[PDB]
RNA sequence: GUAAGUUUAGAUUAUAGCCAAAAGAGGGAGCUCUUCUGGAACGGAAAAAACCUUUAAUAGUGAAUAAUUAACAACA
């Protein structure tokens, strides 16, 4: 999208019109989740914690040109 | 547990990779025992792959004192003022590889639930829409149902 | 119970589609005689391979590395 | 020796109940359980609430401008546009100019299908109808 | 009695919990900590930031007035930072207002004094060097460290860095640290503008435009206790600005605010500034 | 775009005054469609916990 | 008139299709709204702090009884009585003190 | 058995700096063993918080229960030793900072019925606390006005933030 | 189409359902039995052990679908 025009793919547009760069930030894991399945006499040591893995990128440049 | 643990929103240290990417973590401290089971692992550790991680990373003072102790230990201080530490008891060579690898790459910010996995400071371009967006105007701004 | 008229061509779709799966069925490509013995090298490859596979069970072995390996828990610094 | 830690480690969890629940480990257990298991739940329906409150916006902001939402999504198909629920909403919020954009691109599409249907597939396809 | 030596131990761990908790000690600085060594961390501190700096004038820099007078005091009982501080302090205006000129020529000198004298806030330099620890890295005999005496450093570690570096490198370093801070940052939250009209008018005479004519485009709950009313500026009989308020003369004043970010290339929309460019 | 944030903020949470005629209309269809102005349903933005509903005005 | 939506209201909304047929450009200029159909500032020549002021006033037993007070709140803002009134101890210092805020 | 609300009366502050305005007094008085309801003696120690010196007394001199002399007489151990060795120069200048009470050892009996039954017979000891500060009893509250609301109201709507949103 | 099966030796545990739906027999309602088949949601039928859609369980602010309490006076 620009001020006043914007540009729409079918379903993408092509490589040359559009290009974006971004940069890798951080690497992460998740803050942990719990999980605990239902069950008669479900007891309190029956847990798992999930801590998948994270990472963080930021957004540099986006470039165009008029190649239309 | 959500509403028994904190939150926060998406953020950066100090817009950390916006010119040039800073390593987060600063002083590494590790000690060690001459003697002990536990220490085994980290033992083979300093003989192989400590001086291949400070190549890699010569921007983190690293301390190694060995010293008579009961329980090997790691303290991992960041520029933003967190300070972290792991226990080396009865850890191989390979998982005290992978952690200080991990611990590198982490960053001082704290570790909870984030609301918002997107932080945007522009997040509207043609303008946020507002009730008046769409009405039709009529000639003299005329209210509706005024005579005139 | 009155029924919904979503439910009677949900119905009718499937009755469709089974009757093209009737048709393309009703075309046999090959014969009944052709069929006989096609696949009888492959069958009897294939149990061959379940029968050794089948009859494989027996103890392990016992190694003196595993025994002399114990002895390296005592490694400490020079 | 150590029944003291396992009694805290119930209670941490359990501070913020209120009444004898909270102090009482028969009871705060009880608790810590259900909680652990119903924030297990809310994931799962988490993410299908969010995906309602996704498509009640795209009706809203769609009717504004007299467009259902079914109509909107269709169109958009047939456009081959395969943008998705959440950025449908963020376009509107953010991107009105655009939006209204996107709009008159599924109603013109609508008006070829409209087209399409009463020409009965005689006519060719629309201009903005290729594929 | 329990019997054991363990389970004593354990609870004394406990006891220090809760001592720690209800009386956290008082605050020092890493310097007088253990396992603090200044000279490894300079060297990291350089290696880290990817730049080159003199450890001689480096370590002067962070040399304080005030660290001497206690070292001074402990002898009783070394050069400052100030050649450097003013070096660092007066390039940067020079190199912060270019920066600003460059995006915004239209911009008025006085904008720029305003936008220029934020970002060299004492507040604004002191987050940023307590962020990279540069605090810990300060020396002086008080600490936390005055911000005064942080904001001396600052500047005077640049004008170290220039020596070193040269000042494309310090250039570079300021548009990488500390435009980056005006992300996010509104003109008039950086620039305090008194009387929008008049400024606005004054532009406009300057450029021998006519004064805008307020009308009230849209109004919503005029007698009610939450009222919206929009007033745009026409000139000419065309609208230059519209702005949303409460009351009119909050519209107008905030409709006011618009055109001056119109009038200067303020525009929300706008292109953003580049800190891709490495030359 | 471009307005300050609480300007903005005000405006997009602004509640609106609407009138209806009911001469010679069923209340029913009138009704539903009350209901969406009352509740704040004509808005893009609407959510159940921002209290964006309406006023009505029904003669 | 290929636009198939009314370009009056918000702003003008030209689709193309480009040479190619792989994109569909949206060109959308901002429409102003005609000087003609706007109304002038009010001609006739107070702050809403003295209209709320006045709103609320006190005018029987000098300041009103909190019954009073609560129903002329409730009758401003249009809502009920039952939100106006406090809440105790309990819940009030459960209230976090410092709440999160992005944008 | 604790008693830290002695201790708190040996609290010794650190000099104080030049830059530093004059502390003000506070003064911990309690009486450990009372044969008198806890519960009881609470509702005393309710209506007198943050009232006076003067005031406070005045009410208990025409105070009918037993509970009410007793806090009297805490009362004035304590104002004594407040001017003796508190530094306190008006007697008059003190107020009612806290009061409340607190449970005591008991004894236990059995308490013997005439047709053969029997019941649990008890001994009630209770604490009493009360701090007392230099100076009058703070100015009471004022309650909120309607404006005061309705500005809160608009503040509050204000600072609500969008929920769930880009 | 597919991968288990037979024999030899040692050895126990289980051996009491529930409801739905078919086939019979007592019977004449409904019941009382005998035989075959199926079931044990976090979806649906209003809440719903027994009916319908559903191969296990993992994180994600994605997507296509299944079942799915509703239905549209008479004379030549």
């Amino acid at each position: 999208g620009a001020d006043n025009f914007t540009l729409l793919g079918k379903p993408l547009l092509r490589k040359e019109l559009v290009r974006v760069e971004a940069t890798v930030i951080e690497k992460t894991e998740s803050w942990p989740k719990i999980n605990m399945k239902f069950r008669k006499r479900k007891n309190f040591r029956k847990k798992k914690i999930i801590v998948n893995p994270q990472t963080i990128l930021r957004i540099n440049t986006i470039e165009i040109a008029p190649r239309l | 547990t959500g509403r028994g643990t904190s939150s926060r929103f998406l953020t950066s240290v100090l817009h950390n990779g916006l010119g040039r990417y800073v390593q987060q973590l600063q002083r590494l401290s590790l000690s060690l025992s001459r003697d002990a089971p536990s220490s085994r692992g980290a033992r083979e550790f300093v003989e192989r792959e400590v001086t291949d991680f400070a190549r890699r990373n010569p921007g983190v003072v690293v301390y190694v004192n060995p010293r008579p102790c009961a329980m090997p230990r790691i303290v991992a201080e960041y520029l933003n003022g967190a300070v972290r530490e792991e226990n080396v008891n009865s850890k191989s060579v390979e998982e005290i590889k992978s952690l200080v690898q991990k611990l590198a790459d982490q960053s001082g910010l704290d570790v909870i639930r984030i609301r918002k996995p997107f932080h945007t400071d522009n997040p509207s371009i043609q303008g946020q829409w507002h009730p008046f967006t769409n009405k039709r105007t009529a000639l003299h701004g005329l209210r509706p149902r005024e005579l005139r | 119970r009155t029924v919904s008229f979503q439910a009677k061509e949900s119905m009718i779709r499937r009755l469709e589609v089974e009757a093209e799966n009737h048709y393309w069925l009703s075309m046999p490509y090959m014969t009944a005689e052709q069929e006989c013995g096609h696949a009888a090298e492959r069958r009897a490859q294939a149990f061959e391979a379940i029968k050794a596979a089948a009859t494989s069970k027996f103890p392990k072995h016992r190694y003196i590395a595993d025994q002399l390996d114990h002895l390296n828990i005592s490694k400490k610094w020079s | 020796t150590d029944r003291y830690w396992r009694v805290q480690e119930v209670l941490k969890h359990a501070q913020h109940f209120r009444g004898r629940k909270n102090r009482c480990y028969r009871l705060a257990v009880r608790a810590v359980t259900r909680a652990f298991v119903k924030c297990t739940k809310a994931r799962r329906l988490k993410k299908r609430n969010l995906r309602t409150l996704w498509i009640n916006r795209i009706t809203a902001a769609s009717q504004e401008h007299g467009l259902k939402y079914p109509a909107f999504i269709v169109n958009l198909i047939k456009c081959q546009v395969e943008l998705n629920r959440k950025v449908l909403v963020d376009l509107a919020i953010y991107e009105p100019k655009t939006f209204k954009s996107l709009a008159a691109l599924a109603k013109r599409r609508q008006q070829e299908g409209f087209a399409a249907a009463l020409g009965d597939g005689k006519e060719p396809e629309g201009i903005f109808s290729r594929v | 009695v329990k019997k054991g030596f363990r389970a004593a131990f354990r609870f004394q761990k406990e006891l220090e919990r809760w001592r720690l908790l209800r009386c956290p000690p008082p605050p020092v600085r890493r310097s007088e900590k253990p396992n603090w060594d200044y000279h490894a961390e300079v060297q990291a501190f350089g290696s880290r930031l990817q730049e080159t700096f003199s450890l001689d004038l480096l370590k002067t820099a962070f040399i304080n007035s005030c660290y001497i007078k206690s070292e001074e005091a402990k002898r009783q009982s070394l050069k400052d930072n100030q050649e450097l501080f003013e070096q660092g302090l007066s390039f940067s205006h020079r190199c912060l207002t270019q920066f600003l000129e460059d995006e915004f020529p239209d911009l008025p000198a006085e904008g720029t004094e305003s936008l220029v004298s934020f970002l060299t806030g004492e507040a604004v330099v002191c987050h940023v060097a307590r962020n990279l620890a540069v605090e810990q890295l300060t020396l002086s005999a008080e600490f936390p460290v005055p911000l005064p005496v942080l904001r001396q450093t600052f500047f005077a570690v640049i004008g170290a860095l220039l020596q070193s570096s040269g000042p494309e490198r310090a250039a570079l370093f300021i548009r990488d640290f500390l435009i980056t801070q005006m992300t996010g940052k509104e003109l008039f939250e950086m620039w305090t503008v008194v009387n929008p009209m008049g400024l606005l008018v004054e532009e406009l005479k300057k450029r021998n435009i006519s004064a805008p004519e307020s009308r009230l485009t849209r109004q919503s709950g005029s007698t009610t206790a939450l009222p919206l009313y929009f007033v745009g500026l026409y000139c000419d009989r065309k609208l230059i600005a519209e702005g949303p308020g409460e009351t009119v003369l909050v519209a107008e004043e905030e409709a006011a605010r618009v055109a001056l970010r119109k009038l200067y290339g303020f525009t929300e929309n706008r292109r953003p500034w580049d800190y891709s460019k490495p030359k | 775009s471009s307005f300050s944030r609480a300007p903005q903020q005000w405006a997009t949470f602004a509640r609106m005054w609407y009138l209806l005629d009911g001469k010679m209309q069923p209340p029913g269809k009138l009704a539903v469609i009350a209901s969406n102005k009352l509740q704040g349903l004509n808005k893009p933005v609407y959510h159940q916990l921002s209290d964006c509903g309406d006023h009505v005005v029904i003669i | 008139t290929y636009s198939s939506l009314p370009d009056d209201y918000n702003c003008q909304v030209d689709l193309a299709l480009t040479a190619d047929g792989r994109t569909i450009v949206c060109y959308h200029p901002s429409v102003d709204i005609p000087y003609e159909h706007t109304k002038p500032i009010p001609q006739p020549d107070e702050t809403h702090e003295q209209i709320l002021k006045a709103k609320l006033e006190v005018r029987k037993s000098k300041q009103l009884e909190q019954g009073p007070m609560i129903e002329q709140l409730s009758k401003v803002f249009y809502t009920t009585k039952h939100r106006w009134y406090p809440h105790g101890q309990y819940h009030n210092r459960r209230k976090k003190l410092n709440p999160p805020r992005d944008r | 058995i604790s008693r830290k609300w002695e201790k708190k009366n040996k609290i010794v502050y650190p000099p104080q700096l030049p830059g530093e305005p004059r502390r003000p007094a506070e003064i911990y008085h309690c009486r450990r063993q009372i044969k008198y309801s806890k519960d009881k003696m609470w509702y005393l120690a309710k209506m007198i918080r943050g009232m006076s010196i003067d005031q406070a007394l005045a009410q208990l001199e025409f105070n009918d229960k037993k509970g009410a002399q007793i806090i009297k007489e805490v009362l004035l151990e304590a104002q004594d030793m407040a001017v003796r060795d508190h530094n306190v120069e008006f007697r008059s200048n003190l107020h009612i900072a806290e009061s409340t009470s607190g449970r005591g050892q008991c004894l236990k009996r059995i308490r013997y019925h005439g047709r053969g039954r029997f019941g649990i017979m008890e001994k009630v000891y209770c604490h009493y606390f009360v701090k007392l500060v230099e100076g009058p009893p703070p100015p009471p509250e004022v309650p909120k006005t309607a404006v005061d609301h309705a500005k809160d109201y608009i503040q509050q709507l204000r600072s609500r933030t969008i929920i769930h949103t880009l």
